[PDB]
RNA sequence: AAUCGAGAG
């Protein structure tokens, strides 16, 4: 039988790093049918901050309108999705937007150029002021009790050194920008994460022994610290199956060919997660678990 | 035209590392392998977004109606 | 000040029944300047 | 995608005859509310927005005394890049008789299309 | 309206339904499926998206009997809470431990 | 009432040129959400001799 | 409306 008791007991968590960006983890005796889940929750279900709505006042520059909303709805910010709720499309616009669900950001950068400048020199940021438009430009334009709440935390993007846009003498980019909560599965935009994704723990199962100048070579057809030689016999066994890319060079050999199969662990996954910049990759799982659950749940309570 | 800001295939934001990219490839002499690598770019699909770029957006800029030639 | 010339790009207002030409210099092409207003967009 | 049309006002007219269309507004009463894709000189603003039967560019004619406007023809949404105006060569100094229009379609790959 | 049971294919003792989920996907389609599938008295059990332009997931219970379809459906959902609510448990426990 | 076309309705379907009447079948309306290009079976190719790669093909729709 | 030129299957 199966029972959540018996998966209580087997399935554990090995957490091999965590960062403020990147954590890097295992989930043992568990199914491809909820890794799956987690994974595909965390890309596409899990909310975030991006631009949404743009609203240019004056656009000189070469980028035109539509590219520049499109960059403008790609950086990603520093805000914690809880912070602000959701936006209810069915309202009229002008009763849309409100305090508890918008973050303004502002652009305005003109380009003059710059009256000292040496003769000879060719590089923009010194002919021209303002030739360059980066996203720490965008400024953030608190309004009602954001004012109050966001003091703690001002918005600004995960990537301050993202290149917006280039100027010139006389062009401009005057705009506001809208940013709403949304999900990944709507718009790429939204996604939370770099990239999450698992793979299953690889096996190496060695069959006939490779002692000798053979270990050498077999030791040779992996990553580094994948295979070792056996101090006391001169062996090769399998120190370490996470540092292995599964590339099979060793099938390649016909030496090896009956020697060695490569196999896998189909309930060891190792889950690499990577951050856009708006919340931790633990926060980003934890999230992700906890949708599935509350989805179900709201399964269980909606009536048949 | 100009650096995009995602890369295409992950959505790793590599939009920031195009100016580094050339500082690296002119200040230091690093090869573009290397200069791709110390910028934090593993996978081949955020190499190739910096890798590949064009960077058309400053032949655009030279005509400019807005200044006097 | 609606219009810029098409080779000194120098800012030009143009009354209505006058000659459309520079003022500055003798060309006769003109490009509409582009004045602050609303546009929306999607970030999409 | 880019295309450029030209509105040449100097159709009907030929030959030194006088200016019976004027770029612009006359004093007639037209309705107030294609006044948010027309500048104050009966020509589009620049970066506007614009779909079938949106007027494009205003004239006062008046051999009927009247405000018509010419719209755009096309069922795809378009936005004005650039308008440019053109003055004949001849010396003899003119109105307005020629402005070119240019528009900007967000052309994104679509299911159809080729690669 | 999220859920829905489609009476063309349900069993008059109710041991054999077929429900229809609005804005669902393989991802909990299959995670679901796999849980219902540990009840030991299910006899038929999957998941189908009808056309993937849709966002509509259907799914097929049939019971060997003492329970319905209806019953089964709840005791995978509760069952996958359950497991979701292990597993944010004992990633907890390896964060604080770390 | 000129009701607009349902999923009970059925269309006529052709891709130049009409080498034989297999060349033209009558298909059942499925109205999809998404898109603006008309989504056919694989199984149909091989009487129209149509591939996806730039073809289009005619919907005449009967009226009594 | 023709004529010419460019295309698609
Ligand atoms: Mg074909
Ligand atoms: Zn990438
Ligand atoms: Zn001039």
């Amino acid at each position: 039988e199966w029972n959540v008791e018996k998966f209580k007991k087997d399935f554990e968590v090995n957490i091999s790093s965590l960062d403020a960006r990147e954590a890097n983890f295992d989930l043992i005796n568990i199914d491809t049918s909820i890794a799956n889940a987690f994974r595909r929750i965390m890309i596409s279900e899990v909310p975030s901050v991006a631009a949404e709505y743009v609203y240019f006042f004056n656009n000189t520059s070469v980028i035109q309108d539509e590219v520049l909303a499109h960059r403008i709805g790609l950086v990603p910010l520093k805000v914690d999705p809880d912070m602000l709720t959701w936006v209810d499309s069915n309202l009229p616009d002008d009763e849309k937007f409100t305090d508890e669900n918008t973050i303004v950001l502002s652009l305005n950068v003109k380009c003059t150029r710059n009256p000292d400048a040496p003769k000879g020199s060719t590089d923009p940021k010194e002919l021209y002021n303002n030739a360059h438009v980066y996203a720490r430009d965008l400024k953030f334009e608190p309004q009602g009790r954001q004012s109050t709440t966001f003091a703690d935390c001002p918005v600004v993007p995960a990537d301050p050194d993202i290149l917006l846009a280039k100027l010139r003498p006389g062009q401009e980019i005057s705009l506001k920008a809208h940013c709403i909560l949304g999900i990944g599965g709507d718009h790429a935009k939204f996604s939370p994460v770099s990239t999450a994704s698992y793979r299953l723990l690889p096996q190496i199962n060695i069959l006939q022994p490779i002692k000798g100048e053979s270990a050498r070579r077999f030791q040779k057809c992996f990553p580094p610290g994948v295979i070792g030689i056996d101090e006391g016999s001169d062996e090769a066994y399998v120190k370490d199956a996470r540092k292995d890319t599964v590339s099979r060079e060793v099938l390649r050999y016909e030496e090896f060919a009956d020697k060695v199969k490569l196999g896998r662990v189909r309930n060891h996954f190792i889950f690499n997660v990577e951050s856009a910049g708006a919340m931790t990759p633990e926060e980003i799982f934890f999230k992700s678990v906890r949708i599935l659950k509350n989805k179900a749940e709201y399964l269980k309570n909606c009536p048949i | 035209m100009i650096v995009p800001v995602r890369c295409f295939s992950c959505g790793k934001v590599v939009g920031d590392k195009w100016e580094s990219y050339l500082n690296l490839l002119q200040e230091d002499e690093l090869d573009e392998g290397t200069a791709l690598s110390r910028l934090g770019l593993k996978r081949y699909c955020c190499r190739r977004m910096i890798l590949t770029h064009v960077d058309l957006i400053e032949k655009f800029l030279r005509y400019n109606p807005l200044e006097k030639r | 000040l609606k219009y810029i010339c098409a080779e000194c790009s120098s800012k030009l207002s143009l009354s209505r029944t006058d000659a459309v030409r520079c003022k500055d210099c003798g060309h006769r092409i003109l490009l509409k300047a582009r004045t602050k207003r609303l546009v929306q967009f999607e970030a999409r | 995608m880019y295309k450029t049309e030209k509105v040449d006002l100097a159709l009907n007219r030929n030959r030194g005859d006088p200016i019976t269309q004027h770029f612009g507004f006359g004093n007639d009463e037209w309705p107030k509310e294609w006044l948010e894709k027309l500048d104050e000189d009966g020509l589009p603003y620049i970066g506007t927005y614009v779909e079938e039967g949106d007027p494009i560019c205003a004239y006062f004619d008046d051999t009927l005394n009247k405000t018509k406007i010419k719209t755009y023809h096309s069922s795809e949404p378009a936005y004005i890049e650039e308008v440019n105006l053109i003055g004949d060569e001849s010396n003899k100094f003119q109105e307005l008789q020629t402005v070119s229009i240019k528009y900007r379609i967000r052309r994104t790959p679509q299911i159809g299309d080729k690669f | 309206e999220k859920i829905k049971l489609l009476t063309q294919a349900t069993s008059e003792d109710g041991t054999s339904a077929s429900f229809q989920i609005v804005e669902e996907d393989h991802t909990l389609g299959n995670a679901l499926r796999y849980v219902i599938m540990k009840n030991p008295d299910v006899e038929f059990c999957g998941y189908s998206i009808p056309h993937p332009s849709e966002n509509l997931l259907n799914i097929r219970i049939q019971t060997y009997g003492e329970t319905t379809a209806v019953d089964a459906l709840q005791k995978g959902l509760k069952d996958l809470m359950d497991l979701c609510d292990v597993v944010e448990s004992k990633f907890t426990e390896k964060i604080k431990s770390m | 009432v000129y009701r607009h076309i349902k999923n009970r309705d059925v269309v006529l379907m052709n891709r130049q040129p009409t080498l034989h009447k297999a060349s033209m079948m009558g298909h059942k309306v499925r109205v999809l959400p998404n898109e603006k290009t008309l989504r056919l079976h694989y199984a149909n190719t091989g009487a129209y001799n149509a591939d996806f790669d730039g073809d289009e093909m005619n919907m005449h729709f009967p009226q009594n």
